[PDB]
């Protein structure tokens, strides 16, 4: 079934026993129908053809990585309609599973509905001389509003609604974006995808203004932090979201996209008694 | 937001309040950024306030900043500047604009669209 944790905002849906093709059910169609916000992860366990009795199973659409049905109807880039989600499908190969995890962004700018189908009608399992088949199961999922914009800094101009701070990027380019926040307010950036993010994979990495701007893991920083990351969209783009809560140690950190003529970098200072 | 239009202005006391509205009845109006500005008798127009399209960011001019609200109903695709304790020079047409976000801060001019004006008094 598909379950939402609303303490630790992550929605699980396990998409295996349910269109198995060696048990019995009775209806060989099912919905599930899921609600999500902003910062909301939707994990979902599906099999693949390596599993026995999901020989002929298929997802719709094929490229779950990076679509989604619109509309409960056209496979469409999740990028075009949820700008700045993140997504992830790994797959699993002693239980022969797949793991597709999707990080709704920051904040969501027009609600979206959309649906995933999991079609294992094809697979089948022969017991005695009864030739039994797989089954269906849909999820319909629907995203709100985001509330609140990410006090951030778009470096690419292609994400003017997401953050406070988007600007097109022009050749010899030497910005440098300054943000404080305090707890539970989302802070972030987005680059082209070909240009080079200092240090390795912002914000797990990041220059300690305090010591020098020396290199230090985020961890080494503070353990009452989320964070998340995308090095290449489909759209081609780099992002990269962070958020403290419960931390009272104060901080001061930066990150850099830099191109072959161009520098952007972004500044981040946490106070944890800064009041907007 | 192609068609924006105030409604509100008046007269007041030397402490009392005032209340504009600025209205849109293009749905696009949930994309743009709201704004508020003032230009007195003689005057260049300067900036008063401005919010984000999740209506939750403001961002208010150091003239107003402690006086003066400013709020938005994307339902309605309307926005409203709560005005208190007025004082003598606060006197001006204010005018309401929209902008679409980009070039870098997002209340930062130039704004796109305005309206005609609404003129408010005090004394
Ligand atoms: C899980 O996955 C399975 C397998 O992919 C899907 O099952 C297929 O579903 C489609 C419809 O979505 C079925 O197609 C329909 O078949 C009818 C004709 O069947 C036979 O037609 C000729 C003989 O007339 C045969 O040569 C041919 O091979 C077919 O076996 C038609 O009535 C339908 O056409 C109508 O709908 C389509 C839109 O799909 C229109 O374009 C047409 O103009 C017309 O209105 C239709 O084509 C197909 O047979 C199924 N394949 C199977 C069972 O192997 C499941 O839909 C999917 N489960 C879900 C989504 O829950
Ligand atoms: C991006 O940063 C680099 C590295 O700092 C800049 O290249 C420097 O340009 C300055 C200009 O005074 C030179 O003195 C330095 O020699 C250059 N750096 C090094 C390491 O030698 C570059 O100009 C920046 N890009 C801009 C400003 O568009
Ligand atoms: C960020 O802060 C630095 C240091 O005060 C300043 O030079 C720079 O202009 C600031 N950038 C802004 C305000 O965009």
């Amino acid at each position: 079934i598909c379950k939402y944790d609303v303490t630790t905002k992550v929605a699980t849906c396990e998409i295996i026993d349910t269109i198995d093709s060696s048990v019995l059910k009775e209806h060989h169609t099912v919905h599930y129908s899921i609600t999500l916000s902003r910062w909301d992860k939707l994990i979902i366990k599906y099999p693949t053809n390596e599993k026995t009795h999901f020989e002929n199973f298929f997802v719709n659409p094929f490229n779950l990585k990076d679509k989604v049905l619109y509309n409960y109807n056209k496979p469409i880039n999740i990028e075009h309609i949820l700008p700045g989600a993140i997504t992830t499908d790994i797959y699993d190969t002693r239980t022969k599973i797949k793991q597709y995890i999707l990080r709704i962004p920051p904040y969501v700018h027009k609600d979206i509905h959309f649906s995933l189908e999991f079609n294992n009608s094809l697979s089948l399992t022969k017991q005695n001389q009864n030739i039994i088949y797989g089954n269906v199961a849909k999820i319909f999922i629907h995203i709100n509003q985001g509330y609140k914009e990410i006090h951030g800094c778009d470096f690419t101009g292609k994400y003017s609604h997401l953050f406070t701070y988007s600007k097109k990027p022009l050749p010899n380019d030497d910005d440098i974006c300054n943000v404080t926040i305090g707890n539970n307010t989302f802070s972030g950036f987005a680059c082209l995808s070909h240009f080079e993010l200092k240090p390795n994979n912002c914000f797990s990495s990041v220059y300690d203004y305090n010591e020098a701007n020396k290199v230090k893991k985020l961890f080494d920083l503070s353990t009452k932090v989320e964070l998340d990351h995308i090095k290449q969209n489909t759209s081609g783009y780099t992002l990269s979201y962070i958020i403290f809560n419960k931390e009272s140690t104060k901080l001061k950190f930066s990150c850099t996209c830099s191109s072959n003529y161009s520098n952007y970098t972004i500044r981040i200072t946490f106070d944890p008694n800064y009041i907007i | 937001q192609v068609q924006l239009q105030e409604s509100g202005g008046g007269l007041v006391q030397a402490g009392g309040s005032l209340r504009l509205s600025c209205a849109a009845s293009e749905h696009t109006f949930r994309d743009y950024a709201m704004g508020w500005f003032r230009q007195a008798p003689g005057k260049e127009r300067e900036f008063v306030a401005a919010i984000s399209w999740s209506g939750s960011i403001k961002y208010y001019a150091d003239s107003v900043k402690g006086r003066f609200t400013i709020s938005r109903d994307n339902a309605k695709r309307t926005q409203y500047l709560q005005m208190s304790s007025l004082k003598p020079e606060d006197t001006a047409v204010y005018y309401c604009a929209a902008r679409w976000p980009g070039g870098g801060m997002w209340y930062e001019p130039p704004y796109d669209y305005w309206g005609q004006g609404t003129q408010v008094t005090v004394s």
